[PDB]
DNA sequence: ACGCCTTAACCAACTTGGCCATGGAGTACAGAAAAAGTATTACTAATATATGTTGAA
DNA sequence: TTCAACATATATTAGTAATACTTTTTCTGCCAAGTTGGTTAAGGCGT
């Protein structure tokens, strides 16, 4: 009562309820029904819209759509209807807003290429390159550099020239990129069974499996297509070094953002179990790898189609060795003084690599140095977990848990066998984890059909659930933090107006570093809620 | 408790479900004032209507 | 209330109801199963109507 | 055992020799003063008590008898769950560097809320 | 309480009349209402001891056959008794028993507590005094007082007979009525006036019956009631009155209960009396009992019987006691010299055969002193005006029990007029409550008065003083009969060998159980 | 060629509200311990019934 | 027979002080239709 909490505003909205909120935190105005009811029914015609939303037909309907399509926050598809003419359904980039969601930490993405140039105006030139492609997410050396005064070398106003590779980045935005996954799968689909010289017509599985297979390969070379395209690395014009294809325009490049606050994960976890030397060790030699692992790419494939109970193993063969061996030539077998601060001798200062033993590494190619790659980031994400529930609530809750994790659906004596404490905390620290996923319930007719106390009581992992309700989480700040920093704008708001086109009175001045390092608080408190976030999202 | 099974616990989908059960005969079949009740008695030399 | 003694009012029955329809008189319903049987104005929201 | 207490109390006891059992003593005093690359090759190092504790538990200083090495096991069994120690290869066995808990950033301790007044806050339940 | 909006009468009028059933004022014409809209058609130890509180209470009640919405009654009185905690120290038929009677007796019911209490295995004076504490626990009043008039009704419906009894019983109930006028009533069983005048006015009547039959519902003895029968023989016009015309006879004579009469047995201004002055005292050395009772002229040792050494002494006839501890309760004192001096001459035995444990802490516990009038006075309005501060039931207690607040005493009461004032620590306090409620006394009399001064005598103080109060003042107070009243090793061997003869199985279960400690740790 | 398993249509099992209207009186398991409060267990020490018995006339 | 007389109880206030005793107080062990499953028939599918 009261709304001082308000679980209207909170507790009734899965999932969009963060969308809706950010595109609102974006643009909100026209254009937040659209990505809002959108997310919400799924998939949507242009003519469909307006007949919910009342939204200022065909016009927002048109401009906040070009607008997300500038910024590829929706998923585009379109096809001649099955009477003829043209049709155009919608759906929601990726997360969409989930680039925006970062940003700041994007910009930390530079942090690896803060490097070459540390400290410098490079630092803030790279910055606004970065933010103002955020802000369109779609531009040409050509387009900025346009922009940008003729006035300044051309090979240093954009000193990041070459630099514009890298891993990161920018590609090219073609067709199937933002273009829906699961049904472009469907539309390699085609010319597979579409293309059936009427050979047999037995055992779909020589259909399939081969159409399969062209489906397999043939997106292969679709995906990695803009995993490079040498049209852009390669120009080198005359008189001049390899640049980009200036033409084109490219945006943002989400993997290595993956990979790179992936990294910065394991360099926790792994620091964690390891010493800061052994440590920093693992953390520059995981800034090479992590160019090339996908690490959160793989699924692609796996979203968009039903697995087979084999089948399913059937892609997971593909990612045991996929890393392990091909990309294991771009992996580590002998590295070369990465960075030094450990001085004088470095050879077996670098065999620090066997002090890597658990609970991953520690595989390599039996005399030289080399770390397990493509097992290795799998066995390692069901690992991840760990710490994740203690001061999250309570202590105890741990080793019951861990071990929960070790014995399955056995019961409490066997818990208080294996336990300690006391019922009186065994049930509490139970029940109050019970309240929320974790153990879940077993249970089993005890004498009786099924009755009410007879029968025994048993407990089960299911990180399945488990791994899936940090969600609820994203429900929490990332649902609420965004409004009372929204809901703290219309405080200001008429200030707002003044003072940021001022550069008066004493509670101006106070209020300015309550709103402001308020803002701190609720911005540094979002991204740290996100670095944990990083996981079970993806991966 | 009691426990010798008192029979009609029961208080709610029943008193919405039947006969007297209001959403028929004590909302369409609803029991109206301005009325009067009594037995019958000709009277031809009474027109009809 | 409920039939003679304690105090009066009469029964008009579904079965009994109906027979006004086949003559198909608006307000004589209105009258009878409304004005005259429980008077009542509620106060709504068009806004999530409640 | 016994069905009461004073358990946690001869666990944290033993915990204490266990962290002997890796690298030399404590040494946080400053941040790396550890074993320096583990003295020469940790690889080198497989070690454990398991039994060796009971020779160990011979120090008493408190009422109880002794303690089969099975049970000694499971006494090992709650710091493998309260993650205090790492099971490898049965016997074998590691400290977790708990230490540095008892003493950006992931780790519970070493970490206070402001937790007053502002509505700014992270709880759990913000739903529930 | 509503008013009109109109005319504003405070007062409306219903109408029922047309069946509109309305509501209106005879200042507007304006209603009140339409239509009246009318209506038709857990566990807790205290709460589950009320339940079984009540299957207990109902049952045994309408055993006696009483009525069904009397028992509700008790059951407030027996929830009001859970709210003092005077339920729980003592047994529940006591309780129930109890807050019944109370119901039953407030409410002038015919039932009788002999009665009543005998539904058990009970001696029913323990219910008795279970419904006595809660007079003070509870607090109440003058309300339960009840005579034959309505008991010789049941009675009279249990022996069947005849009708005429029904004559009878009018010609009964004055009959007693007269004896009741006639003084002789109170003090005593109304019961027993009752079957009396039922032999009288059957024997009125003329139909032959036993005694045994009278006190089969009368629940008392016989020669009890012969004792009212000739206690009537004797009375004013006894024989005068006795034949014939149904006692038309209203007139009294005297009124002499036999009280005072076995006072001429030995035949304010009155002074009242000390009797004992109950005290305590002090040693201040905890010790052995025994080993003090080994020699002795007076003393007792049998923890079995009761945990203490009994002492006494011929001079100057004085009890007291003795405790483990080292204290001591003192007993049988007349007066404070008596009191003090011998509660010295204990620890001359003390530091004399036993250990030194001084004289220390004499304090009067409670002085006795007691009085009489010589004449008649009627309790019964004495009870219905002060039974604020007094309390009597007629079967409990011959005596009347009066509490007073100021001081605070209790008086114990006879129509004798020989009166009992005790519970006090100090003299004055006699003669102060005593000529208080001497204006009552010769307040209520029938058809000396000075009291001198209020305070004639020395205080206690003095008495206190003219006796050592040094605890080692001993041997000065010794009567040198104490180096006598020790004994030999021989009486020692002997007595003390008796004793050990009788109790070597009491201390054996002593030594035994300390064994088990043994065995309790294992 | 021939057999095998997989999918799916059928059919027999268990399944559930209906059941004139109007009146018109008529209508929580049993067992334990811990706490706590009182009775007894001696004494005055004074009652006057009440009772018992026995016993002496 | 009637006395009679004698003893017991009895209500208070003290007690200790101790044991013993009950409580309270937790605190616990009649038809149409869906519904299933049990059957079969086809049908790939590999032999
Ligand atoms: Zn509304
Ligand atoms: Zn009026």
């Amino acid at each position: 009562v009261m709304t001082i909490s308000s679980l209207e505003q909170r507790t009734l909205n899965p999932d969009l309820f963060l969308y809706k909120e950010l595109v609102k935190a974006h643009l909100g105005e026209r254009a937040a029904s659209v990505i809002g009811m959108l997310v919400a029914l799924g998939r949507l015609s242009v003519r469909e819209l307006v007949e919910k939303i009342d939204g200022m037909d065909v016009d927002s309907v048109k401009t906040t759509l070009v607008s997300l399509t500038q910024l590829r926050c929706v998923k585009y598809l379109q096809e001649t209807a099955i009477s003829g003419k043209k049709t155009t359904y919608y759906y929601y980039n990726e997360e969409g807003i989930h680039i925006l969601l970062y940003s700041g930490l994007i910009i930390d993405e530079i942090i690896t290429q803060m490097r070459v140039n540390d400290e410098e105006e490079h630092k803030q030139l790279v910055a606004e390159i970065v933010q103002n492609v955020i802000s369109l997410g779609s531009l040409t050396v050509e387009d900025y550099l346009s922009s940008v005064t003729s006035d300044s070398m051309k090979y240093t106003i954009s000193s990041l020239f070459v630099q514009l590779c890298e891993m990161g980045y920018l590609i090219q935005i073609s067709k199937l990129h933002y273009t829906p996954i699961e049904d472009l799968w469907q539309f390699l689909y085609e010319k597979h069974y579409k293309n059936i010289p009427r050979n047999s017509p037995l055992s779909d599985l020589k259909k399939r499996s081969q159409a399969k297979m062209n489906a397999k390969t043939d997106f292969a070379k679709i995906i990695n297509k803009p995993n490079e395209l040498s049209q852009i690395l390669t120009v080198d014009p005359k008189t001049s070094l390899r640049i980009v294809k200036p033409t084109v325009s490219l945006t943002i490049n989400l993997d290595r953002f993956m990979k790179g606050r992936r990294s910065k994960q394991l360099i926790n976890l792994a620091k964690t179990r390891v010493g800061s030397v052994t440590a920093q060790v693992y953390k520059i030699a995981l800034r090479l790898t992590e160019q090339k692992s996908p690490k959160i790419r793989d699924p692609l494939t796996q979203t968009g189609l039903l697995q087979d109970l084999e089948e399913a193993k059937s892609f997971q063969d593909e990612a045991e060795l996929v890393e392990e061996k091909t990309p294991g030539l771009t992996f580590n077998a002998i590295d070369l003084a990465r960075h030094l601060p450990s001085a004088s001798l470095i050879n077996s200062h670098l065999k620090i690599l066997a002090s890597s033993n658990f609970p991953f590494l520690n595989e390599t190619k039996p005399g030289v140095y080399y770390v397990p790659y493509s097992k290795l980031m799998p066995v390692l994400k069901s690992s991840v977990y760990e710490y994740v529930i203690a001061s999250t609530l309570g202590p105890s809750a741990m080793r019951l848990s861990r071990c929960i994790r070790d014995n399955k659906l056995v019961s409490e004596k066997i818990i208080n066998s294996t336990a300690l404490m006391k019922e009186k905390d065994i049930r509490s620290t139970l029940a109050s984890l019970i309240r929320y996923n974790s153990v879940e319930i077993q249970e089993v007719p005890r004498t009786a059909d099924r009755s009410a106390s007879r029968a025994v009581f048993l407990f089960r992992c299911k990180e399945t659930h488990s791994y899936n309700f940090m969600r609820q989480n994203l429900e929490w700040n990332m649902a609420n933090l965004l409004f009372k920093k929204e809901k703290l704008k219309q405080e200001n708001s008429t200030l707002l107006k003044k003072a940021n086109r001022d550069d008066l009175l004493p509670s101006e001045l106070n209020q300015l570093k309550m709103v402001n390092e308020r803002e701190l608080n609720v911005f540094a408190r979002l991204s740290r809620l996100l670095s944990l976030w990083e996981v079970f999202q993806m991966a | 408790n009691g426990g010798g099974k008192v029979k009609p616990i029961r208080g709610f989908c029943q008193r919405l479900k039947g006969k007297q059960g209001r959403f028929r005969g004590n909302l369409s079949g609803k029991r109206v004032d301005f009325s009067g009740r009594t037995v019958i008695s000709p009277d031809p030399n009474l027109s009809i209507d | 209330t409920e039939g003679r003694s304690r105090d009066g009012g009469l029964r008009l029955g579904e079965m009994e109801r109906d027979c006004v329809i086949a003559y198909g008189a608006s307000q004589l319903l209105l009258e009878r199963l409304m004005i005259s049987s429980d008077a009542f104005e509620v106060d709504v929201c068009d806004k999530c109507g409640l | 055992e016994l069905d009461i207490e004073f358990i946690n109390s001869l666990l944290t006891i033993v915990w204490r020799f266990i962290s002997e059992n890796t690298f030399p003593n404590g040494f946080k005093n400053f941040e790396n003063g550890p074993k320096k690359n583990v003295f020469y090759a940790p690889n080198v190092k497989n070690y454990s008590t398991t039994q060796e504790i009971l020779e160990f538990i011979t120090a008493a200083q408190v009422a109880n008898v002794e303690l089969t090495p099975s049970n000694i096991r499971s006494l090992c069994e709650v710091l493998v769950y309260d993650d205090k120690l790492e099971k490898v290869t049965h016997d074998c066995y590691r400290v977790t560097l708990e230490s540095i808990l008892q003493m950006s950033i992931f780790n519970y301790f070493k970490m206070f809320p402001a937790s007053k007044h502002d509505k700014e806050v992270v709880y759990f339940d913000e739903w529930t | 309480m509503p008013v009109c909006k109109n005319c504003h009468g405070t007062e409306f009028e219903r109408d029922l009349s047309n069946a509109n059933n309305d509501l209106v004022c005879k200042a507007c014409g304006v209603v009140s209402e339409d239509n009246p809209i009318v209506s038709e058609v857990a566990l807790e130890s205290r709460e589950a001891t009320l339940n079984n509180a009540r299957r207990k209470l109902r049952a045994v009640s309408y055993a006696l056959h009483i009525p069904e919405y009397i028992t509700d009654a008790a059951f407030q009185w027996y929830k009001l008794a859970l709210a003092n905690n005077f339920v729980q120290g003592r047994r529940s038929q006591n309780v129930i028993a109890s807050c019944l009677y109370v119901a039953c007796r407030k409410e002038k019911t015919h039932h009788m507590l002999i009665d009543f209490s005998s539904r058990l295995q009970v001696s029913v004076y323990s219910i008795g005094a279970t419904f006595l504490k809660m007079v003070k626990k509870l607090h109440i009043t003058e309300l339960p007082l009840a005579d034959p008039s309505l008991f010789i009704q049941h009675f009279a419906e249990k022996l069947d007979l005849a009708d005429k009894k029904i004559k009878v019983v009018k010609d009964a109930v004055k009959l007693a009525q007269r004896m009741s006028k006639d003084w002789m009533f109170e003090g005593r069983r109304p019961a027993g006036i009752a079957g009396a005048c039922i032999l009288l006015a059957c024997r009125m009547n003329n139909l032959r019956r036993t005694h045994t039959e009278i006190v089969a519902v009368s629940h008392v003895a016989e020669e009890t009631l012969q004792q009212r029968l000739n206690e009537f023989k004797n009375t004013k016009a006894a024989k005068l009155s006795v034949q014939k015309f149904r006692e038309n006879d209203v007139e009294d004579g005297e009124a002499r209960p036999p009280s005072f009469v076995k006072n001429r047995k030995k035949e304010s201004g009155i002074v009242p009396t000390l009797q004992n002055i109950v005290a305590t005292v002090t040693l201040g050395c905890r010790l052995d009992l025994k080993t003090v009772a080994l020699h002795a002229r007076n003393a007792e040792y049998n923890p079995k019987r009761f945990a203490a050494v009994i002492m006494r002494i011929r001079e100057p006839k004085t009890t007291a006691l003795i405790f483990a501890s080292g204290k001591m309760v003192v007993t049988g004192a007349k007066s404070e010299d008596d009191s003090k001096l011998a509660s010295r001459k204990y620890a001359r035995i003390i530091q004399k055969i036993g250990f030194a444990a001084k004289f220390t802490d004499f304090k009067i516990q409670n002085i006795v002193g007691s009085c009489d009038v010589k004449f008649p006075i009627r309790l019964e309005g004495l009870a219905f005006s002060h039974g604020t501060f007094s309390s009597y039931e007629p079967e409990l207690f011959p005596g009347l029990i009066y509490r007073m607040v100021k001081p605070k005493i209790v008086l114990l009461i006879f129509v004798s007029g020989k009166i009992v004032l005790t519970g006090a620590k100090q003299r004055e306090e006699i003669y102060q409550a005593f000529e208080a409620i001497y204006p009552v006394l010769s307040e209520f009399r029938k058809m000396s008065g000075s009291p001198r001064n209020l305070h004639l005598l020395p205080t206690t103080d003095t008495y206190l003083s003219k006796v050592s109060d040094d605890p080692d003042n001993l041997e000065d107070v010794d009567d040198e009969e104490l180096n006598a009243h020790l004994l030999n090793e021989e009486a020692s061997k002997l007595k003390e060998r008796i004793w050990i003869g009788l109790n070597a199985d009491f201390l054996l279960e002593q030594e035994s159980k300390r064994l088990k400690q043994e065995a309790d740790i294992a």
